[PDB]
């Protein structure tokens, strides 16, 4: 419809706020990640759980791979 | 900080009411924030100092 | 989406490994996360907003301030934002320090 | 008390505490110190927080 | 003799140690006024056990 392509354009334009706060944070997500865990803040999920999960796969990724 | 000072202290010697040391006190502060490097026209100066800063602890090393 | 089927994406955005290659890393992150599903805290996108002032405050970046008041107006203006609290807590939580010559691109 | 600055009047030794920033995964602790010294009553007439603001830049430099 | 004597000190060890470290934390929420946790240890013992039981969200 017309709501249908509304909404989609406000989330190509979300995302990319969104990775200017990313960006100036210095944080290591970027345009692929953020979408992930905003898909993840969709369904309702602990942000207290979901960056310990980050931190610790980028250490299992910097030892393990 | 001892020129500013100076012409912080004569305008309150001199303040025959509390705006005059509001008005004084102000223009003190306004040239420290500006002959110290804290504009955004002088930022690359401030970069520059920080890479000095940096060489210095590197020097340690 | 669906969450087991969107958490296998987290696994393979952050390695560089396949699902078809590791199975302890998914099962670590379905460790976490099942059980931990529900915030366990109530929102308020106040008090981490004022805690990423403090910390342009910190970089003495503090035109760019200024410039974050702009981004979390945005964020409030288009609603599409289950939670505009979470995602803010996690990017102050996944935070570092690139303190030392600025650049920003604005919007 | 080991330095000879403590002959002073009471209030300005009393005015003067530690002020944190706030705490960050990783920075020195120098930039994540400085002191208040905040004043009220009367005299924060002349010296708002605004004025400390400004001075928390000149202190940091 | 062993319990009579000694089993009972153990068990009274623990509990006096257990009910210094809840003190300890009820009275780390209260901070001059700070010097009531400072003399308590002023040795420095029984404060550095660990800092608090771990756990995650």
């Amino acid at each position: 419809a017309a709501a249908a392509a509304a909404n989609l354009n406000a989330v190509r334009e979300t995302m990319d706020v969104l990775l200017e706060i990313s960006r100036i944070l210095n944080t290591g997500l970027d345009m692929e990640t953020l979408s992930i865990c905003v898909r993840l803040c969709e369904q309702g999920i602990n942000p207290e759980a979901l960056s310990s999960v980050i931190k610790e796969l980028r250490k299992a990724t910097e030892a393990l791979k | 900080l001892e020129c500013s000072w100076d012409e912080l202290w004569n305008k309150v010697q001199q303040a025959q009411d509390l705006d005059h040391i509001i008005a004084a006190h102000e223009v003190f502060l306004d040239t420290i924030i500006s002959r110290c490097l804290l504009d955004s026209d002088s930022r690359a100066l401030l970069n520059q100092l920080r890479a000095v800063f940096d060489q210095i602890i590197e020097l340690q090393n | 989406k669906s969450p087991n089927v969107l958490l296998q994406n987290l696994c393979c955005r952050i390695l560089g490994r396949s699902e078809a290659d590791v199975a302890q890393q998914f099962q670590y992150a379905v460790r976490v996360i099942g059980s931990n599903f529900a915030p366990t805290v109530e929102r308020d996108e106040f008090l981490v907003a004022e805690k990423i002032k403090k910390e342009l405050i910190r970089q003495r970046r503090e035109a760019d301030a200024a410039l974050f008041s702009e981004l979390h107006r945005k964020l409030h203006s288009q609603g599409v934002l289950k939670n505009k609290w979470s995602i803010l807590y996690l990017l102050l939580s996944l935070s570092e320090d690139p303190r030392r010559q600025p650049s920003k691109v604005s919007s | 008390r080991a330095t000879n600055a403590q002959f002073d009047s009471p209030e300005i030794l009393r005015r003067l505490d530690v002020r944190l920033l706030e705490v960050s995964p990783g920075d020195t602790g120098w930039d994540v110190f400085s002191l208040d010294y905040h004043v009220d009553g009367p005299i924060a007439t002349v010296f708002t927080r605004e004025c400390m603001s400004h001075y928390l830049r000149v202190f940091n430099f | 003799l062993v319990s009579g004597f000694e089993a009972t000190i153990n068990k009274f060890d623990k509990n006096f140690s257990a009910h210094l470290l809840d003190l300890l934390a009820r009275l780390s929420i209260y901070s001059g006024m700070a010097s009531v946790i400072s003399r308590l240890d002023f040795n420095g013992f029984y404060t550095e056990r660990l800092e608090r039981l771990s756990a995650e969200r």
